[PDB]
C-alpha cells in the first residue's frame, strides 16, 4: 500500500516509479526515458536493455497502463535480442563479436540453443572430436578477450564462460562414451535448449527438454546473474525440478546449509528466463506481506521459493502451509480461479511454490502434513569437488585442468584419511577452493603448471598443520605430484627477517624462521589471520617480526593497533546503537578505521595498517565482523552504513584456542597453528636478559651495567640449568604454569637481586663476588620454578638446585639469605632474623595485625622482592593461610608502594577495577604518551585483587575481568571503553590472590594471564606456629587479667588443639560448610577478648568457661544433628583436662554456660532462671508493641536469642540460620533485633521483582547506614534471592561493605558531595577521596547486619548461598534444623495447657502429648523420604486443630447431656404405660460416660486426619492409622473401635450440600 | 510386550519359585540381559519346557507370540471390537506403509453399509466435510475422516467443541465416526482421544498381494497407451512392492524407514508413459529407464548413499530384461509376444500372478537379501519386547 500510493502520487513526475521497480521486478533496478518515450531499463547488475518500441507517454496516463506495456515490451524486446543473435552464430559469427553488442540474457539463451543443435546432430555422425576443439577454442578465445575487457562486459563474459565450460564439459564426455546407447543416455539427463521452426506466438517459442520432459522458456529478463558453476548434482537437481513441474506438484529440497538449495532455484529459473521471488521466512518477516505476494504470484504466474522454510512460527506456518495447498492444489486440478486470503483470485497455471528446507537439530526437517502430496521432497548433498575444482582451473588457465583437478582432490582426500583427526582441520572443497583462489597470484609468480598448485597446497594447507601431520603432507605431496626443486622469496625476505629479530631481541631457530615464513607468505594473499598456539608460543613475536621486516624490504611502514578483543563489548567494539534515541556513537573497531578511510589526512596510502585481536574469539564477534572476512571487504553497521575495508587493512587474531569458532570462520581466514614453541630453553634466557639490561640502562652507569651483565654470563650456563628445568616437571605445582612461562620469573628477579648489591661489587673480593651471584641466581630460580609448589617441596627443588649447579658453588638452605650492615659496609650471609611483638589487649583484632614468624619475614621479603622486579604476582592458597596479610603488611610498611584492595565475585566488571583505581589516580594529558594513568600521588601503586579465580566466564567460557589484567600486564596501557582512546598505565603493580583451584567455587584461569605472574602458594603454619602465634595473641589480651598471665600459654595451646581436632573430627565429607582454618582461632580469640574487655573481674573458672563459650559459637553452632554436637562436648571436655586441669568446671554444654549482656552491664555468665524470666518480660512488650505472634519460650529458644545476640553486637554480624521451617527463627531474629534497636528491613520481593526492585531496597538501607547513622537488620530468606545476581549483590555486601554499582559515575558524585556534609556534621575533616570512602565503608560494616534464614540447605538455590565465599567467611553459621522430642513436649504442653479433661486409667495430659510426638516421629519416619530436610509444623496444627476440637466437642457433649437432663425433669412431672420406659432411658444416660471417655482419643485421630492425611493415598491413610490406633492402644486414652472420620465430622446437612 | 508382561504378571503369584527363575532366565536370553539354561526337572513344567524348545531353535517370532497363546483369548478383530464398542467415535492409528482406509469399506460391506469416505483437504474439504458430519448423524450412515492429522489445526477449533458437544449423538440414529491417523505423525488432542475408542490397524500385506493389488487398479485408467507398456506397468508393479517389502526391513535391509507411496508409484509410471511415448517400440530404451526411476523418481528422498545404492541395484533387475526377466524365484515374466494383443496380456500379466504363491522365506528369497540378515532382525525385534517387559516389572 505504501509504496503503490507514492507510485500513484508520484505519476506527474514519472522518473520517481523506477526506485519501486526494482521490487516489482526483481532483474531490473531503474527504467530509461528520453522523457516523452521509455527507451529502455537497466538492470541491477548495470546490464542496459533497449526496448524495440519506445513506449510513449502523456501527462494523463496511468502507471498500471505504461507499465504493463513495458513488462509486454520487455520479454519481446528479449526475444528480438536472442533472434537477432542467435541467427547471426548461425551465421558463423565468432561469439567475441556478439558480446559486445548483445545483452547476456539473450546471448546465453543463443548459444545453448545452437550449442543442443550442433550436438544433437554430432550425435548421429560422431563427429565430437571436430566440434570439441571448435568449443574449446571460443573458451580460449573468451578468456583472453575478459583480461583487456571493460568492468561491465567482464560480468558478462564470465557469466558466459560459466556456460560454455557445460558445453565443452558435456561433448568431452559424450566422446568419451563406449557406445551411442551411451551416449543417448548422457545427453537424456542434460538440459537441452530447443527452438520451434514451426510456429507462432514467438515468446512461446523456446522449449528446453530434460529427462524426456518439456518445459516452455517464459522471456522474462534475468539480468545478468552470478550464475552456477555447472554439477552432476546441479542437473540432478534440475532434473527433480522438471520431473515435479511436469506433473503440476511443488519442488522441494531438503538437506544441510550451504549446500546451494535456493540457489538452485534461482538458477532453473533463469535457465528458463524467470526471475524466482524467494521468501527468506522467519527473518522478522510478516504473514500480511506474504499474502499479498502469493495473490501476485498466482497471479503474475511466477515462482516462489520459500528460503528455508521450515524457520517459521508454529501459528504463521499452519496459516502459511494451508495457502501454499490452495496454489498448489489448485494447479494440480487446474481450477481457473482459488481462493486464499477469504477472496476469489484467478491462478496462472504457468505459477509454481519451491520449498528449502534447513534442518534443526533434532534432524533434517519435514513439509507439514498437507503439503507432502503437494510436494516432491528431494535431498541436497554437497557436490563430489572433482567436477567443480576442474572447472575452476580451466578458467585461470588451465595447463592441465583435468590432471590437476584429480590430484588436487585425491591429495586433499588422502590428507584427510592420512592426518590425525584434529579440530581446526578442514579438508573439504573450500579448502580446495581456497587453494584454488590463492593459486591466481601465485600463477603470476610461476605458472599455469602443477608446481604453482603444488605451492599453493603448502601455503594454505601447511601453515594449519602440526608436527605428526606435517610429515603426512609432505609424503603424500611428493606421492602424488613433484613439481620442483627451487622456491622464488627465498634469499630476500629471510636477510629482512634476521635483521629485524637481532633488532627486536629474538633468535632464528628452525621453527621461529618457519613460522616468520609461513606468515609473511600469507599476509599476501590472506587479508583475515589467525595466529593459534600455547601461551607463549611466539605469536605476538612472529607477527611484530615479520610486519617489523617488511618495513626494511617494502619500505612501506605499518600502523598496529593491539585490542583485547573480549575486554570491550560488541557495542564497545563495533558500534553501540541506544533502543530509544537511536543515537550512533563510534566504538572501537569501527573508529580506527574511519581514520584510514574518512580521512586520510596524514599518509595512510603508503602505510599498512594492522589491526590485532590479542583476546579469545567468539562467534558472536566474528559474526558482527563476517562480511569483512567475506569477499565483500566491507563492514556492516547494525544502523546506517557499510564503510569499506583498503588492501592495506590486516585485521590478525591471536589467540589460544579455537573450540568456540565455526569452520566457516577458519575457511574465511588464513590459520597459522603454532604446533610448539618457536624458541630454546637457552635463546628465551638470552633475549630475556638483553631486554632486562634496556631497562637497567635508563638507571645505571655504562661502567655498573658492563660490569654486572659480565657476571651474569659467567655465573650461570645452560647445561646446568637444563636438569633444573627438567627437575621442574618431576614437582607437584599448585596453579599450574609451564616450565618455559616461569622463565621470564627467574630472569627478571635474578637481574634485579644483582642490580640490588651492585654498589658491594666495586670492593668485594673477586671470589667472594661469584658466591653472592651464585646464591641469589639459585634463589631466583627456585621460586620461578618451585615457588607455586608445596615447599615440602620446595625443600626438596633446594637440593635438586645444589645437585646440579656446581658442587663447590654457595649452596642453598631453606632460609639463606645474604646481609649486609648498618652503618658500614660489609659482607657476611646469616640467616632467620625476627623483631619482637608486644601489642595491647585492644589492638588483638585489627586488619592490620601482624605476629611475624620465620616464614612471614621469608614470604615478606621474597614477595617485595619480585614488585622491584615489577613482575605481577599471584599468592595462592588456602583460607587464612596469610596471603592478603603478607601482601598488605610488607608494603603498608613502605613508603614506595601504595595498595588498592578490590575483592572480586562470582560476577565483577571491569569498571569496578576502573572506578577502585580513579579514586586513587589521576589521568595526565602529556604530549608524551598522550594519555597516562598514573597515581593520584607520586609514589607507586599496587592494585590488590583478592578472589582473582572468581569471576566467571562468558557462556563461550572467556572471564573478561582477567582479560583486562592481563592487558595491563602485558600492554602497559588499555583502551578507553566509552571516549574510544588509548591510555598508557604508568608505574602500576598488579597483585593477587587466589585460593586453589582445585577448591569449590574456584575458575580455572587462562595461561596467557598466569604467564605475567610470579606465583607463591603460601600454606597453613605448623600447628606449632600456630600455638606460638595464639600465645602471643593471648599474652596480649591478658594484659587486661595479669592474674592469670601464666594461663597464656595453656589456652593457645587448647585453642589449636580444640582447632586441629574439629578440622579432623568435622570434615566436608559430612558436611559441605565444615571447613576451619585459622581464621577460627582468630575469632575465638578475639571472641574471647571482647568478653574480658567488657566483663566482671574474671576467676580461672570464669575464664576457661568464657573461652568456652566462644569455642562452642566458633566451632559448634554450625555443626548439623546430635552426633557430632554432643562429641564436640566430650572434645571441649577432653581439651580443658589436657590443658587447664581443674576440677571447678560446670557443665560445658552450650545449653548450660550462658552467657550474656542483657542482664548485667558488663559481658558476665548469667542464671538460667534470671534469663528465661528477663525474655519473658521482653517478649510481651516486643509481643504489644510490634507484630502480635504468640509462641512458647523454650530451652533451645534462649540459647539461640544469645547466639543471635553476640552475633549482632559484633562489628560485622553476619550470621545464617538453617532452621527448616517454623521452628520461629524469623521470629527471633525480629525480637534480638529489636532489643538492639535494629530496624528490622526484611526485602519486599515478589514474583514480578526487578534487580533494580532490589537494588533499590539495598541502597535505601545503606544510604540511611552511613548517611543518617541507621543501624539497620536485613533479613533475607532463600524466596528473597530470586535470580544469580541477587545473590552475587548480597556477596558484594559482606566481602567489600558496599556495593560498588550502587554508587557510580554521578551517583558517586552525589554520595561523595553528601559523604563530606556529614563527616563535617560529625566534626571530622578528612583530607584525601580515599580518606573520605573509607568513612563510609567502615560506617555501613558496623551498623548494616544481615541475617539469612534458609529452610532446606538441601535445595539448590539455597547450597549456593552457603557455598558462596562472601556469605560463608563473613557469616556466622547457626543450626536449629529440627525440633528435639523435649522441645515438641516443652510446646505440647503449653498449647494444652487448657485442661477440658477429666480422670483416666494410666497423667491425662502427660499421655496426649507423648502421642502426638510419637506420631510426628512416624509419620516423617514412614512417609517422607530423604535425608533430614523437614520438621516440625504439622505438629504444632494438629495440636491447635485438637484443642478446636475438643473445645467443639465437649461443649456438644455436655448440651446433649442437658438435653437428656431437661427430659428426665419433665418425665418425672408427668408421673403413664409407655412413658416409664422412657424414664428407663439411663441406657443412654449410663451411655454418656463411655461416649466422654473416648473423645479426647477421638480428637486425636480427627485432629491427625486434618493436618497430616490431607496429601497422602487411600492406602496411605489406611495404613497411618493403624499406627495411630495401636498407639491410642498403648497409651491409656479410649478411642471408638467402629469410628469413621466422614461420619464424625461431617454433617449429613453438609454431606448433601457438598 | 503386553503379552509376555502381563503372562508374568499372573504366573509369578500363581506358579512356583522355580518357575519364576526358569522363565525369567529364559527372557534374559530372548534380551541381551542373559544367557542361560533354565533349571530342568523330568516332567516338572511342560508349557515352559516346550517355550524354551522355541528360543533354543534360534526361532524368535514364535518365542514371542508363545505368551499370546497361552491367553487362551480371542484376540479381536477390528469389526469385532467396533461391534462391541458402544460409541460413535473412534480412531483408528496406523503406520504410513497401510491406510486401514480399504478394511473399513468391507467392514461396512458385510455389516450395515452406509460407508462414507471423507478426505480433510483444503477448506472445501473440512468445510464439506463438517456440512457431512452434521447430516450423517441425523442419516445415521457411517462416516469416515481420512488423515485428519494434517488438518488437525480446524480439530481443536470444531472436531474438539463438536464431538464434545454430541451427547445427542448417543440420541442420534445409530450412526458410527472413524478417523485415521499415523503414529509416527502430529500428536492428537489428549482430551479428544480419550473420549474417543482406539485401534492399531497392524494388517501388513504379503509381497505378492501387493503386486496383485497394484495390478489391480490399472485397469480403470483405460485405454492410451502401447500394449508393450502395459507390461512396464506390470513390471512397475512388482518393483514397488518389493521396495515396499524391504521399506520395513530395517536397519538390516534398508538404513532407515523410508515411506514410498501410491504418488511414487504415479511419477514412475507417468515417466514410464512418457518415455515409451517420445521413443520407438524397440526394447532398448531402457537404460535411462533405470536412472531416472533409481535417483529422481524414488532415490529422491534417498539421502544416505548406501541405500541409493540399494534402489539402483533394484532397478539393475526389475528393469533390464531379455527374454526372461525372473522377478522372483519362482516366476518368469516374459517381454510381450509378436501377437500384440493388449486385452490378452492384460490377461497373461494377471495369469502370471494367479500362478504363483508366495514362499514361506519370501523376505529371503524374493528381496534378494540374505536369510542371515531377516534372522538377525527376528532376534532384534525380540530382544525389544523382552527388554521392555523386565523394564516394566522391576519398575512395579
Ligand atoms: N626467537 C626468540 N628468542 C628468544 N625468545 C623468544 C623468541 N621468540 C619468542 N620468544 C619469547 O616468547 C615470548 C613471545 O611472546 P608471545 O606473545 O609471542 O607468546 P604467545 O604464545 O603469543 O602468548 P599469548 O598466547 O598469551 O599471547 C617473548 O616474550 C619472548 O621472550
Ligand atoms: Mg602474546
Amino acid at each position: 500500500n505504501d509504496d503503490l500510493l507514492k507510485i500513484i502520487g508520484s505519476g506527474k513526475h514519472h522518473d520517481q516509479v523506477s526506485k519501486f521497480m526494482k521490487k516489482m521486478f526483481g532483474s531490473i533496478e531503474s527504467i530509461i526515458f528520453l522523457e516523452d518515450f521509455i527507451t529502455g531499463v537497466r538492470s541491477v547488475e548495470g546490464e542496459v536493455l533497449n526496448l524495440n518500441e519506445k513506449i510513449e507517454l502523456k501527462d494523463s496516463i496511468q502507471a498500471q497502463e505504461w507499465l504493463n506495456i513495458l513488462d509486454t515490451e520487455i520479454k519481446l524486446s528479449v526475444f528480438t535480442q536472442f533472434r537477432d543473435c542467435l541467427g547471426q552464430i548461425k551465421d558463423g559469427t565468432d561469439i567475441e563479436v556478439v558480446v559486445s553488442k548483445y545483452i547476456f540474457q539473450a546471448i546465453l539463451l543463443s548459444a545453448q540453443v545452437m550449442w543442443t543443435e550442433l550436438v544433437e546432430k554430432c550425435l548421429q555422425t560422431n563427429q565430437f572430436s571436430k566440434y570439441w576443439k571448435e568449443v574449446d577454442m571460443k573458451i580460449k578465445g573468451l578468456l583472453d578477450k575478459l583480461n583487456k575487457s571493460s568492468d561491465n562486459v567482464k560480468k558478462k563474459i564470465e557469466a558466459l564462460l560459466v556456460e560454455y565450460l557445460h558445453f565443452n564439459n558435456v561433448i568431452g564426455q559424450l566422446k568419451n562414451c563406449s557406445t551411442k546407447e551411451e551416449a543417448r543416455l548422457l545427453w537424456a539427463k542434460v538440459q537441452k535448449f530447443y527452438q520451434k521452426n514451426d510456429t507462432l506466438d514467438d515468446l512461446n517459442s523456446v522449449f528446453i527438454s530434460q529427462s524426456g520432459y518439456l518445459l516452455q522458456y517464459k522471456f522474462e529478463y534475468i539480468g545478468i546473474p552470478e550464475r552456477l558453476i555447472y554439477t552432476p548434482l546441479l542437473l540432478i537437481g534440475f532434473a527433480t525440478l522438471t520431473d515435479s513441474l511436469h506433473q503440476k506438484y511443488g519442488g522441494c529440497f531438503f538437506g544441510p546449509a550451504g549446500t546451494g538449495k535456493t540457489e538452485t532455484v534461482k538458477a532453473f529459473g533463469q535457465n528458463l528466463g524467470r526471475v524466482v521471488v524467494v521468501f527468506n521466512c522467519d527473518d522478522s518477516f510478516d504473514y500480511q506481506v506474504l499474502s499479498r505476494l502469493l495473490v501476485g504470484i498466482t497471479q503474475i504466474g511466477a515462482w516462489g521459493c520459500f528460503d528455508e522454510f521450515n524457520r517459521l512460527d508454529e501459528k504463521v506456518l499452519s496459516a502459511v502451509s494451508a495457502n501454499i495447498q490452495q496454489i498448489q492444489n489448485g494447479l494440480q486440478v487446474g481450477k481457473s480461479h482459488i481462493t486464499l486470503l477469504e477472496e476469489e483470485t484467478p491462478l496462472s497455471p504457468h505459477t509454481a511454490v519451491f520449498i528449502t528446507l534447513n534442518p534443526g537439530y533434532n534432524g533434517r526437517s519435514e513439509l507439514p502434513e498437507n503439503l507432502k502430496k503437494s510436494f516432491r521432497e528431494f535431498s541436497m548433498k554437497s557436490p563430489q569437488s572433482g567436477t567443480i575444482a576442474e572447472m575452476i582451473l580451466q578458467i585461470m588457465g588451465f595447463e592441465d585442468s583435468k590432471s590437476l583437478a584429480s590430484k588436487i582432490v585425491h591429495f586433499l582426500e588422502l590428507l584427510s584419511s592420512k592426518c590425525s583427526s584434529m579440530n581446526h582441520y578442514h579438508f573439504g572443497l573450500r579448502t580446495l577452493k581456497g587453494v584454488l583462489r590463492n593459486c591466481s597470484p601465485l600463477i603470476s609468480e610461476f605458472g599455469e603448471g602443477e608446481k604453482t598448485v603444488v605451492e599453493s597446497l603448502k601455503r594454505v594447507i601447511l601453515p594449519s598443520l602440526g608436527d605428526t601431520d606435517e610429515l603426512v603432507f609432505k609424503d603424500e605431496l611428493s606421492k602424488i605430484f613433484d613439481s620442483a626443486g627451487t622456491p622464488l622469496n627465498s634469499k630476500a625476505i629471510v636477510q629482512c627477517l634476521k635483521d629485524a629479530g637481532q633488532r627486536s631481541g629474538f633468535s632464528m631457530s628452525e621453527e621461529f624462521l618457519k613460522k616468520c615464513m609461513q606468515f609473511y607468505y600469507m599476509q599476501k594473499t590472506q587479508q583475515a589471520l589467525i595466529l593459534v598456539g600455547k601461551a607463549g608460543c611466539g605469536k605476538t613475536a612472529t607477527w611484530k617480526t615479520v610486519i617489523d621486516a617488511m618495513a626494511i624490504f617494502d619500505g612501506h611502514a605499518n600502523v598496529v593497533y593491539v585490542i583485547d578483543t573480549k575486554v570491550l563489548t560488541k557495542e564497545s567494539l563495533y558500534g553501540s546503537m541506544l533502543k530509544a534515541t537511536l543515537e550512533w556513537r563510534d566504538g572501537l573497531f569501527t573508529s580506527i578505521l574511519r581514520r584510514v578511510n574518512d580521512d586520510i589526512t596524514g599518509t595512510f596510502k603508503n602505510s599498512r595498517i594492522w589491526v590485532v585481536f590479542d583476546s579469545d574469539l567468539d562467534p558472536e564477534y566474528v559474526e558482527a565482523m563476517n562480511s569483512v572476512l567475506d569477499d565483500n571487504k566491507i563492514l556492516t553497521l547494525p544502523n546506517g552504513e557499510r564503510l569499506p575495508i583498503p588492501p592495506n587493512f590486516r585485521i590478525l587474531f591471536e589467540t589460544d584456542n579455537l573450540d568456540h569458532t565455526t569452520p566457516a570462520t577458519i575457511t574465511r581466514c588464513g590459520l597459522l597453528w603454532f604446533s610448539t614453541d618457536v624458541c630454546s630453553i637457552s635463546s628465551k634466557i638470552d633475549h630475556l636478559l638483553n631486554k632486562s639490561y634496556e631497562a637497567l640502562d635508563n638507571k645505571l652507569s655504562m661502567f655498573e651495567l658492563d660490569k654486572l651483565k659480565d657476571l651474569i654470563s659467567d655465573s650461570f650456563d645452560m647445561a646446568s640449568l637444563t636438569n633444573i628445568f627438567t627437575c621442574s616437571n618431576d614437582l607437584v605445582h599448585i596453579l599450574g604454569v609451564r616450565t618455559f612461562n616461569k622463565l621470564e620469573t627467574a630472569v627478571q628477579l635474578a637481574v634485579h637481586l644483582i642490580s640490588s648489591y651492585r654498589q658491594w661489587f666495586q670492593n668485594l673480593d673477586d671470589k667472594s663476588l661469584k658466591d653472592v651471584i651464585t646464591l641469589l641466581i639459585k634463589r631466583s630460580l627456585l621460586y620461578a620454578l618451585a615457588g607455586d609448589s608445596t615447599g615440602e617441596s620446595q625443600r626438596a627443588f633446594i637440593q635438586t638446585i645444589n645437585t646440579y649447579f656446581g658442587h663447590d658453588s654457595q649452596e642453598l638452605s631453606d632460609y639463606s639469605t645474604i646481609v649486609i650492615a648498618n652503618d658500614k659496609l660489609s659482607f657476611s650471609s646469616f640467616c632467620s632474623e625476627i623483631p619482637s611483638v608486644s601489642l595491647e589487649a585492644h589492638e588483638v583484632m585489627r586488619p592490620d595485625i601482624v605476629i611475624p614468624t620465620i616464614d612471614t619475614i621469608k614470604h615478606e621479603k621474597i614477595f617485595y622482592d619480585l614488585l622491584n622486579s615489577k613482575r605481577g604476582i599471584i599468592l595462592c592458597g588456602p583460607p587464612g593461610s596469610g596471603k592478603t596479610m603478607i601482601m598488605n603488611n610488607a608494603l603498608r610498611n613502605s613508603s614506595l608502594y601504595d595498595v588498592v584492595g578490590i575483592n572480586f565475585s562470582k560476577d565483577t566488571t571491569t569498571e569496578h577495577i576502573l572506578s577502585a583505581l580513579h579514586r586513587h589516580t589521576n589521568y595526565v594529558t602529556t604530549s608524551k604518551g598522550l594519555t597516562l594513568l598514573p597515581k593520584s600521588d607520586i609514589k607507586n601503586l599496587v592494585l590488590f585483587c583478592d578472589e582473582i579465580n572468581l569471576p566467571k566466564l562468558d557462556k563461550y567460557g572467556s572471564q573478561n575481568v582477567v582479560l583486562f589484567l592481563r592487558q595491563l600486564m602485558e600492554k602497559q596501557g588499555f583502551w578507553k571503553t566509552p571516549e574510544n582512546k588509548w591510555v598508557t598505565i604508568e608505574r602500576i603493580h598488579i597483585v593477587g590472590a587466589c585460593n586453589p583451584p582445585t577448591d569449590p567455587g574456584r575458575i580455572p584461569m587462562s595461561e596467557r594471564f598466569t604467564r605475567h605472574a610470579a606465583i607463591l602458594y603460601l600454606g597453613y603454619p605448623s600447628g606449632k606456629s600456630l600455638s606460638q602465634i595464639y600465645e602471643i595473641y593471648y599474652k596480649a589480651i591478658f594484659k587486661l587479667v595479669p592474674e592469670f598471665r601464666s594461663y597464656t600459654e595453656p589456652f593457645a595451646r587448647a585453642s589449636v588443639h580444640l582447632y586441629n581436632e574439629c578440622k579432623a573430627r568435622y570434615s566436608t565429607g559430612l558436611q559441605s560448610h565444615y571447613l576451619f582454618s585459622p581464621r577460627e582461632l582468630t575469632r575465638l580469640v578475639r571472641g574471647v577478648y571482647t568478653a574480658i574487655n567488657t566483663g566482671p573481674r574474671q576467676t580461672l573458672r570464669s575464664l576457661i568457661r568464657l573461652w568456652a563459650y566462644e569455642a562452642w559459637r566458633i566451632f559448634a553452632d554450625r555443626l548439623v544433628g546430635v552426633k557430632e554436637k554432643n562429641s564436640f562436648e566430650q572434645l571441649l571436655y577432653e581439651t580443658v583436662d589436657k590443658y587447664l586441669p581443674n576440677q571447678d568446671l560446670g557443665n560445658i554444654s552450650s545449653t548450660s554456660l550462658l552467657f550474656s549482656g542483657l542482664l548485667s552491664l558488663d559481658f558476665k555468665e548469667v542464671n538460667k532462671t534470671d534469663l528465661v524470666n528477663f525474655i519473658e518480660e521482653r517478649f510481651k512488650t516486643f509481643c504489644d508493641e510490634e507484630l502480635e505472634v504468640p509462641m512458647v519460650i523454650h530451652e533451645s529458644m534462649v540459647d539461640h536469642i544469645l547466639r543471635i545476640d553476640r552475633a549482632l553486637k559484633q562489628v560485622q554480624g553476619h550470621m545464617m540460620l538453617i532452621g527448616a521451617s517454623r521452628t520461629g527463627k524469623t521470629i527471633l531474629t525480629r525480637f534480638v533485633a529489636w532489643l538492639n534497636g535494629l530496624k528490622i528491613v526484611q526485602p519486599k520481593i515478589h514474583r514480578h521483582s526487578n534487580l533494580s526492585d532490589f537494588d533499590m531496597i539495598l541502597k535505601k538501607a545503606i544510604s540511611d547506614c552511613s548517611l543518617k547513622e541507621s543501624r539497620t537488620c536485613l533479613i533475607i530468606d532463600e524466596s528473597n534471592i530470586l535470580e544469580t545476581a541477587f545473590l552475587e549483590r548480597m556477596n558484594t555486601l559482606l566481602a567489600n561493605a558496599d556495593i560498588p554499582d550502587l554508587f557510580q559515575g554521578e551517583e558517586y558524585d552525589k554520595l561523595l558531595n553528601n559523604l563530606r556534609n556529614k563527616t563535617r556534621s560529625l566534626g571530622l575533616l578528612l583530607d584525601t577521596e580515599q580518606e573520605l570512602y573509607d568513612w563510609f565503608v567502615g560506617e555501613i560494616a558496623k551498623n548494616l547486619h544481615v541475617v539469612f534464614t534458609i529452610c532446606d540447605p538441601t535445595n539448590n538455590k539455597s547450597s549456593a548461598m552457603i557455598s558462596s565465599p562472601a556469605l560463608f567467611n563473613r557469616c556466622i553459621i547457626n543450626w536449629m534444623g529440627d525440633w528435639d522430642t523435649k522441645t515438641m513436649s516443652q510446646v505440647a504442653n503449653n498449647m494444652v495447657d487448657v485442661i477440658p479433661m477429666e480422670f483416666t486409667d494410666f497423667t491425662i495430659r502427660d499421655a496426649v502429648v507423648n502421642i502426638l510426638i510419637h506420631f510426628d516421629r512416624n509419620f516423617y519416619q514412614k512417609m517422607k523420604v530423604g535425608v533430614n530436610p523437614r520438621s516440625p509444623g504439622y505438629f504444632i496444627d494438629g495440636l491447635r486443630a485438637l484443642v478446636k476440637l475438643v473445645t467443639a466437642k465437649y461443649q456438644d457433649l455436655q448440651e446433649n447431656q442437658r438435653f437428656v437432663n431437661v427430659g428426665l425433669e419433665k418425665l418425672n412431672e408427668s408421673v403413664k404405660s409407655l412413658t416409664f420406659e422412657k424414664e428407663r432411658w439411663l441406657n443412654t444416660t449410663k451411655q454418656f460416660s463411655k461416649t466422654s471417655q473416648e473423645l479426647i482419643g477421638n480428637c486425636i485421630i480427627s485432629s491427625i486426619y486434618e493436618t497430616y492425611f490431607g496429601h497422602l493415598n487411600e492406602r496411605e491413610r489406611a495404613d497411618m492409622l493403624v499406627i495411630l490406633k495401636r498407639l491410642l492402644g498403648k497409651f491409656a486414652v479410649k478411642y471408638d473401635v467402629n469410628y469413621r472420620f466422614i461420619d464424625y465430622l461431617v454433617t449429613l446437612d453438609e454431606k448433601m450440600k457438598w | 510386550i503386553m503379552a509376555m508382561t502381563m503372562f508374568c504378571l499372573y504366573k509369578f503369584d500363581i506358579e512356583s519359585e522355580q518357575y519364576k527363575e526358569a522363565v525369567l532366565t529364559m527372557i534374559g536370553v530372548l534380551s541381551e540381559s542373559s544367557d542361560g539354561v533354565p533349571k530342568l526337572t523330568v516332567d516338572t513344567n511342560n508349557d515352559l519346557r516346550y517355550l524354551w524348545d522355541y528360543v533354543t531353535t534360534k526361532s524368535y517370532i514364535s518365542a514371542l507370540n508363545w505368551f499370546k497363546n497361552e491367553f487362551f483369548v480371542d484376540e479381536w478383530n477390528i469389526a469385532d471390537v467396533v461391534a462391541n464398542s458402544d460409541n460413535n467415535y473412534f480412531t483408528m492409528a496406523s503406520e504410513r506403509d497401510v491406510d486401514g482406509t480399504f478394511k473399513l469399506i468391507e467392514l461396512a460391506k458385510a455389516s450395515k453399509e452406509s460407508l462414507k469416505i471423507i478426505p480433510l483437504g483444503s477448506i472445501e474439504n473440512l468445510n464439506y466435510a463438517q456440512e457431512e458430519i452434521s447430516k450423517s448423524k441425523i442419516e445415521g450412515g457411517w462416516i469416515l475422516l481420512q488423515n485428519i492429522q494434517m488438518s488437525l489445526s480446524w480439530v481443536k477449533t470444531y472436531l474438539h467443541k463438536h464431538v464434545e458437544e454430541t451427547k445427542a449423538a448417543e440420541e442420534h440414529e445409530k450412526f458410527k465416526m472413524f478417523m485415521t491417523c499415523h503414529l509416527t505423525g502430529d500428536k492428537l488432542p489428549a482430551p479428544l482421544l480419550q473420549r474417543t475408542d482406539r485401534f492399531v490397524y497392524e494388517d501388513i500385506p504379503g509381497i505378492l498381494d501387493t503386486v496383485k493389488d497394484l495390478w489391480g487398479s490399472q485397469f480403470f485408467t483405460g485405454k492410451i497407451s502401447g500394449v508393450w507398456s502395459v507390461y512396464c506397468t506390470f513390471l512397475l508393479s512388482w518393483f514397488h512392492a518389493l521396495i515396499t517389502a524391504r521399506t520395513r526391513l530395517v536397519p538390516h535391509g534398508f538404513s532407515k524407514k523410508y515411506y514410498f507411496n501410491d504418488c511414487d508409484f504415479q511419477f514412475a509410471s507417468v515417466y514410464l508413459e512418457n518415455v515409451l511415448a517420445t521413443n520407438s517400440t524397440n526394447n532398448i530404451p531402457w537404460a535411462q529407464v533405470r536412472d531416472h526411476i533409481a535417483t529422481i523418481v524414488y532415490g529422491g528422498k534417498i539421502d544416505e548413499e548406501k541405500d541409493l545404492e540399494v534402489v539402483a541395484k533394484l532397478c539393475a533387475h526389475v528393469f533390464c530384461g531379455s527374454d526372461n526377466l525372473q522377478i522372483v524365484p519362482g516366476v518368469r515374466i516374459p517381454q510381450p509376444l509378436l501377437q500384440q494383443s493388449e486385452e490378452e496380456e492384460r490377461a497373461r500379466l494377471t495369469a502370471i500372478l494367479s500362478n504363483t504363491i508366495e514362499p514361506a522365506d519370501s523376505l529371503s528369497s524374493w528381496l534378494q537379501l540374505p536369510r542371515e540378515s531377516i534372522l538377525n532382525y527376528e532376534r532384534l525385534q525380540a530382544k525389544e519386547v523382552a527388554s521392555s517387559t523386565e523394564q516394566l516389572l522391576q519398575e512395579m
